[PDB]
């Protein structure tokens, strides 16, 4: 507990700093106010062409010219015009597109990773996912995962099954794993062992079939010391 | 099969519309700044289409390797696994499926077009795929999740087939039947796919798709737009440029809209790239280092593993 | 101008399925990729300080010793936090 | 359910765990089969 405590404290530091100094790593929100701001930037400066008309001020075509052919230079500012609007929108529902599906995304990462343990390997973070947390951001969201990453090997040496007394004893919840010396305690993911009752192991089975079987003893925890 | 790619292509906008007419380029300028925007925004594509392969085939982060005796309790694969024999180290399969998905170029090239070469040439994707899949063969369910541990390959089936609801048991008894199976079935997949009962099909669209744009885009450059002609020479070597620009106008016109349709097509069809690369990335990193308990979203019936295998512009997994 | 002199002349040359960069060097090693310009051929500066072109590398060579026989375990955990 | 050594199971002593409410434990064979 506080050794695992002092560890998801500390991390919980690292994240505050690794997001504050000046490591930009709010990199794809900035991207998308700067793409909105260009954009928009380019859609006002295209108020300055003339679109091969004498210029692009409404006010000096009127004043140097006669309506029956201004409408020629006008039609051609605006059809000019309204091809510029016509690309802006179609832009910005390509863009909005991908921010719905960025969206749908995050919204099931919440469900999942937030109310959830969900299992799916790296949809929630590398690592199994202990544990998530949310924080809200300009314009999006931003997840912490609290994670579970394995360390420091061993490599010890298994075996397949235990034949004890002809019959062959499978093991229950780990890889019976035989380490250099008595070749008998049961692991499990981490490196808590324990000897061979006949209660982390299930028979089944005769000492022929699977191949690999490593004859020993499974301790049987009830008959020789209480035998009142 | 699943596509990740798309040829990422972009023009030089000014050589498409005008060509080196300095009165048509000046006339150009004057339509504003509407084919900067053009330009970029298929570079944008491009980006995507690269950043796509490295969610796919780089979720690993240490090339890994084989030991060099192959006593694996008795599965066969060496299909999946590289051999040593051919070229650029490619497992059968992969070679199988490079030959069967194949397709000018330099001359639509005399119009404008390029088509930029990949950052991840193929030799460099096998080699990623080649190092997930061994990692897989001897590291099971964590070289996706930490380091790196050896489990034997008998005895990392059989968790698998606990994951599934049978107890290690069955596995460990009849090794001998599952392990003809699995053999059997290997063997199966390569005539399958070197058959032709449209196997690499959609990794076919994509390209077909793209080229017959393309190939519509310079067509297009044929069209008068309704002008005196469509060679701009022509123009400039019959009229004087006051009536010249009547002519030039119309074309450029033209010319622009067509390039609109097709970056705005290329647009769409990004979009949709991207969100099958984004399927992908999953199915690797939920259906192949790491089995997963969502149905079909693996593969049809339980689920024991996956290995992926490399394609031209797309992705192949064999679960 | 005969600033635009250099960077069309010199021995610095490297041809590439990219293309003709020039102003870098094709060193004979390999490092992680930076600048990406395509076909694997990365470039980045360096240490006496000039833009390298390196045939980019994956990564560190690794080979988890599996023999027949021996599974290994893990024996402590560290809790990671991560970003998204 | 009453606690029995047969929904429960064993590991380590009782120093090191933080609020350990050390009350009472039955056992399956303890009654008559311990005749
Ligand atoms: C448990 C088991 O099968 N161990 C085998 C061993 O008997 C054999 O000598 C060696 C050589 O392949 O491979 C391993
Ligand atoms: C191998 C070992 O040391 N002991 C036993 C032995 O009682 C047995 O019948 C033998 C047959 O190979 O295998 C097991
Ligand atoms: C399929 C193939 O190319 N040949 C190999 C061969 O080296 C080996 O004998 C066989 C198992 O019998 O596994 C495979
Ligand atoms: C893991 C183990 O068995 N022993 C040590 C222990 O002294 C230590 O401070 C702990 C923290 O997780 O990790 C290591
Ligand atoms: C509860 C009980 O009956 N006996 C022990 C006693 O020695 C101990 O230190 C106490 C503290 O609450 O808990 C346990
Ligand atoms: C790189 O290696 C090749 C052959 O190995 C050699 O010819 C060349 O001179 C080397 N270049 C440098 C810069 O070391
Ligand atoms: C709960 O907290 C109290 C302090 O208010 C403490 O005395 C007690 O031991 C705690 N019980 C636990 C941790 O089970």
């Amino acid at each position: 507990q506080k050794l695992i405590a002092n560890q998801f404290n500390s991390a919980i530091g690292k994240i505050q700093d690794s997001l504050s100094s000046t490591p930009s790593a709010l990199g794809k929100l900035q991207d998308v106010v700067n793409q909105n701001a260009q954009a928009l930037n380019t859609l006002v400066k295209q108020l300055s062409s003339n679109f091969g008309a004498i210029s692009s001020v409404l006010n000096d075509i009127l004043s140097r010219l006669d309506p029956p052919e201004a409408e020629v230079q006008i039609d051609r500012l605006i059809t000019g015009r309204l091809q510029s609007l016509q690309t802006y929108v179609t832009q910005q529902l390509i863009r909005a597109a991908e921010i719905r599906a960025s969206a749908n995304l995050a919204a099931t990462k919440m469900s999942e990773c937030v109310l959830g343990q969900s299992k799916r390997v790296d949809f929630c973070g590398k690592g199994y996912h202990l544990m998530s947390f949310p924080q809200s951001a300009p314009h999006g969201v931003v997840f912490l995962h609290v994670t579970y990453v394995p360390a420091q090997e061993k490599n010890f040496t298994t075996a397949p099954a235990i034949c004890h007394d002809g019959k062959a004893h499978f093991p229950r919840e780990g890889v019976f794993v035989s380490n250099g010396t008595h070749w008998f305690v049961t692991q499990r993911n981490f490196y808590e062992p324990q000897i061979i009752t006949t209660d982390n192991t299930f028979v089944s089975g005769n000492c022929d079939v699977v191949i690999g079987i490593v004859n020993n003893t499974v301790y049987d925890p009830l008959q020789p010391e209480l035998d009142s | 099969i699943l596509p990740v790619s798309m040829t990422k292509t972009s023009v030089d906008c000014t050589m498409y519309i005008c060509g080196d007419s300095t009165e048509c380029s000046n006339l150009l300028l004057q339509y504003g700044s509407f084919c900067t925007q053009l330009n970029r925004a298929l570079t944008g594509i491009a980006v995507e289409q690269d950043k796509n392969t490295q969610e796919v085939f780089a979720q690993v982060k240490q090339i890994y390797k084989t030991p060099p005796i192959k006593d694996f309790g008795g599965f066969n694969f060496s299909q999946i696994l590289p051999d040593p024999s051919k070229p650029s180290k490619r497992s059968p399969i992969e070679d199988l499926l490079f030959n069967k998905v194949t397709l000018l170029i330099c001359a639509q090239k005399f119009n404008g077009l390029t088509v930029l070469p990949p950052l991840l040439t193929d030799e460099m994707i096998a080699q990623y795929t080649s190092a997930l899949l061994a990692g897989t063969i001897t590291s099971g369910w964590t070289f996706g999740a930490g380091p790196a541990l050896q489990i034997p390959f008998p005895m990392q089936m059989a968790y698998r087939f606990n994951g599934i609801g049978v107890t290690q048991n069955v596995l460990y008894e009849n090794q001998k039947l599952i392990a003809n199976q699995f053999n059997s079935a290997i063997g199966k997949i390569q005539d399958s796919l070197s058959s032709t009962p449209s196997a690499l099909g959609k990794l076919q669209d994509v390209v077909n798709q793209n080229a017959q744009a393309l190939n519509t885009l310079v067509k297009q450059l044929s069209s008068n737009f309704g002008a005196i002609s469509s060679v701009l020479n022509d123009i400039l070597s019959r009229l004087d440029p006051p009536e010249a620009e009547v002519q030039i106008d119309r074309l450029i016109t033209g010319r622009l809209q067509s390039l609109q349709t097709y970056v705005t097509q290329q647009l769409i069809r990004a979009a949709e790239i991207r969100a099958s690369a984004n399927l992908a990335a999953t199915k690797m990193s939920e259906c192949v280092l790491g089995q997963s308990k969502r149905v079909d979203f693996c593969g049809k019936g339980y689920h024991l593993m996956s290995f992926p295998q490399s394609a031209p512009h797309g992705v192949v997994f064999l679960h | 101008t005969p600033t635009w002199r250099v960077y069309s002349t010199g021995s610095n040359v490297f041809q590439t399925r990219a293309g003709c960069l020039i102003g870098a060097e094709h060193v004979n090693n390999s490092y992680e990729c930076d600048i990406p310009i395509g076909a694997g051929i990365c470039a980045s500066y360096q240490t006496s300080q000039s833009i390298i072109a390196y045939t980019m590398s994956l990564g560190a060579e690794n080979s988890v010793a599996y023999s027949n026989n021996s599974i290994a375990i893990p024996t402590n955990f560290t809790i990671s936090v991560t970003t998204e």
